[PDB]
């Protein structure tokens, strides 16, 4: 019996700029309750048909997790565009696996802030697939040195997600995992 | 809208250290321009508010350079290098970015000080009060830090409660120091029954309680 | 320099018209935006509207539907109208300068402020007592003393001792509401107590909407 | 070949209120004299990257220009509220190019001060994107013909005294 549990009911997932990346092997695992789980919002995923995927036997599993606001979750598909899909995860067009996004909004909002989960912005030179790049530095073009913030001159790449308010269908604190085959 | 919040909400600071406030907005705040517009004002007791910092990162005009701001998009921060006296206020952070435009909670900042011993006194009636339906005697607290008290009205050696009220005021800006002020009423039938009235005042740099009394008869 | 000032009725009955007028002093005609603002008692800063010399204007949404802002260049004045008030509108009313109009919002210069209450109870006059003090009211070489008004309505009240000579221990205590529905307040003054006998204790109160001014005397016992 | 240097080096430049405008195309203008310079205090560009323009060929561009303060120069952007961006050459919301401006209190100066510029300060309605209007009329309500009266042009007291300095201001607009 393969462990997705502790995949799927972890307690501090990882950030979008910096996504974990865990390896799943010599296990076996039963879709048949993932798909019949309907406290997951979101399951749609190509390559292989849902149905199929219990008389299989690939090499490899990927289970990559992270958070992201309850927009632009359609984005994490690949052959897209956004600021954070060509940005900070951009998928392969020869991708195969599976893209699974739930809401967890009971335990990250309702409080004075919640201040975890950053991001960096419209920014930098775009993403390749895989990449994983953290190089967190001030930059801006206008012949500029490197010195401190001086919003006339440069900025902070990076600033922090809010979900505070309890409005926002799609501003809801959503976490998202990307199986791949 | 869009709604300003700042962290904490009060701040005890000692003089001399540094100390900073932080205003977290809701959107974006960055123009089209490479500006982002901001501002932080002071209001202190009794008076109306003052301009300190516009456009977060320029001071205006008289304002002792020890204040400034800095960060962008979202997040804001205000440090004081070395608070003084003069400095007890609330702050509020307001945004400009387009209408409307709405100010936060306002973070109260509080000074530092050592005990002192605070000062009694009581006010016994006059003759007018005594003649126009109602009798008020009032107990004075003068100077004293922290504000953390609590009096009784002890008349006859019986607790009295329910028909009392407190009056209390912002600390002073040359001292910081805070006064208190108890009164009482009470009408005139059941007045002519008591002889001895007092006010109880206990602090915590005061060694034991201090009880002073008056008696009824004595111009 | 310029120094703001406004100036109009203090109490006003619920659904009724609500009139003031910032007049400005110094700095005359000039490209200056000229906004309002309020403060319910015990919050925040709500901002309104602003102005422009020539008439333009733009109104908070909220607000928009009966509130009304002019202005004349003669008199070097502008008046607030608002009309259908409710009780909740009771607040106090600042005038500004720079006006907060989406571009930099720089608020370089306040008015000093004005209280108006809505209710349909009457202005009232109070009636002031004077704090002599006695034996109890010196330990050692200080005493204190000062006035007490009771059953004033509405807010709010200005004491002054001495004709402002004496500003020294001055205290003056937020009012109270009592359970009757009447407003009380007092102030004391504390002083060096060394030179009693002779020196005159005057205590200045005045009330703008009753008119009624009054100088009581205090005298020891 | 455009000859920029015709703009960029005049000897008089309009007031802000009748800004002189200018179209120029058919020839080869170069997007690097201008770019490299250091004279330059602030060079903004609105919806192209400046080292890119080169690379990209238009049907025809436009140079705007007059006079403004130092510390006015920033209502000069799409779609902000001043003296400025509402009764005098307002940007619209569309696209707009590059705009530049420099420091140029070199050759305007002295105890006289320029009062030759003019702006104007006693509109009675918004603008439309591009308007330059020219006119010159009392506004006030008293129904009377040919009058209480104050002209609605006030003059730009400058003198050698930061925010006040002579600045120049070219918007490239295609």
């Amino acid at each position: 019996l393969c462990p997705f549990g502790e995949v799927f009911n972890a307690t501090r997932f990882a950030s979008v700029y910096a996504w974990n990346r865990k390896r799943i092997s010599n296990c076996v695992a039963d879709y048949s309750v993932l798909y019949n789980s309907a406290s997951f919002s979101t399951f749609k995923c190509y390559g292989v048909s849902p149905t199929k995927l219990n008389d299989l036997c690939f090499t490899n599993v990927y289970a990559d997790s992270f958070v992201i606001r309850g927009d632009e979750v359609r984005q994490i598909a690949p052959g897209q565009t956004g600021k954070i899909a060509d940005y900070n995860y951009k998928l392969p067009d020869d991708f195969t696996g599976c893209v699974i996004a739930w809401n967890s909004n009971n335990l990250d909002s309702k409080v004075g802030g919640n201040y975890n989960y950053l991001y960096r912005l419209f920014r930098k030179s775009n993403l390749k697939p895989f990449e994983r790049d953290i190089s967190t530095e001030i930059y801006q073009a206008g012949s500029t040195p490197c010195n401190g913030v001086e919003g006339f001159n440069c900025y902070f790449p990076l600033q922090s997600y809010g979900f505070q308010p309890t409005n926002g269908v799609g501003y809801q604190p959503y976490r998202v995992v990307v199986l791949s085959f | 809208d869009i709604v300003m919040t700042q962290s904490p909400l009060s701040l005890p600071v000692t003089p001399g250290e540094p100390a900073s406030i932080s205003c977290r907005s809701s959107q974006s705040l960055l123009q089209n321009n490479g500006y982002n517009y901001l501002a932080w004002y002071l209001q202190k007791p009794g008076q109306s508010p003052q301009l300190l910092i516009y456009l977060s990162s320029t001071r205006a005009s008289g304002v002792p350079d020890r204040f400034s701001g800095s960060g962008s998009g979202t997040d804001f921060t205000l440090k004081i290098s070395r608070v003084e006296a003069e400095d007890v206020g609330v702050y509020y952070c307001m945004q400009s970015l387009q209408i409307p435009g709405t100010f936060g909670q306002g973070t109260r900042l509080e000074i530092k000080r050592t005990v002192a011993a605070p000062s009694v006194f009581i006010f016994p009636p006059s003759d007018e009060q005594l003649k126009s339906g109602t009798a008020s005697v009032v107990c004075l607290l003068n100077n004293f830090y922290p504000r953390e008290a609590k009096v009784q009205w002890k008349v006859d050696n019986a607790l009295q409660s329910g028909n009392s009220q407190e009056s209390v005021t912002e600390q002073d800006s040359k001292d910081s120091t805070y006064s208190l002020s108890s009164t009482l009423t009470l009408s005139k039938a059941d007045y002519e029954k008591h002889k001895v009235y007092a006010c109880e005042v206990t602090h915590q740099g005061l060694s034991s309680p201090v009880t002073k009394s008056f008696n009824r008869g004595e111009c | 320099q310029v120094q703001l000032q406004e100036s109009g009725p203090g109490l006003v009955k619920p659904s009724e018209t609500l009139s003031l007028t910032c007049t400005v002093s110094g700095g005359f005609i000039g490209p200056h935006y000229w906004s309002w603002v309020r403060q319910p008692p015990g919050k925040g800063l709500e901002w309104i509207g602003y102005i422009y010399i020539s008439g333009s204007t733009n109104y908070n949404p909220s607000l928009k539907s009966r509130l009304t802002i002019s202005v004349d260049m003669s008199k070097s004045q502008f008046s607030l109208t608002l009309s259908s008030a409710t009780a909740a509108d009771t607040a106090v009313y600042y005038c500004a300068r720079g006006g907060g109009y989406l571009e930099t919002g720089p608020f370089e210069y306040w008015g000093q402020g004005t209280l108006v209450t809505v209710s349909s109870a009457s202005t009232k006059g109070p009636s002031v007592f004077p704090l002599a003090p006695s034996s109890k009211s010196t330990s050692g070489g200080t005493a204190a003393l000062g006035c007490l008004v009771k059953d004033y309505f509405p807010e709010p009240v200005t004491v002054s001792w001495n004709s402002g000579a004496l500003t020294s221990g001055v205290h003056t205590f937020p009012a109270v509401l009592q359970s009757s529905g009447l407003y009380s307040l007092s102030s004391v003054v504390t002083v060096p107590s060394s030179s009693l006998g002779t020196q005159t204790y005057i205590c200045n109160v005045n009330h703008k909407p009753s008119n009624t001014k009054v100088d009581k005397r205090v005298e020891p016992k």
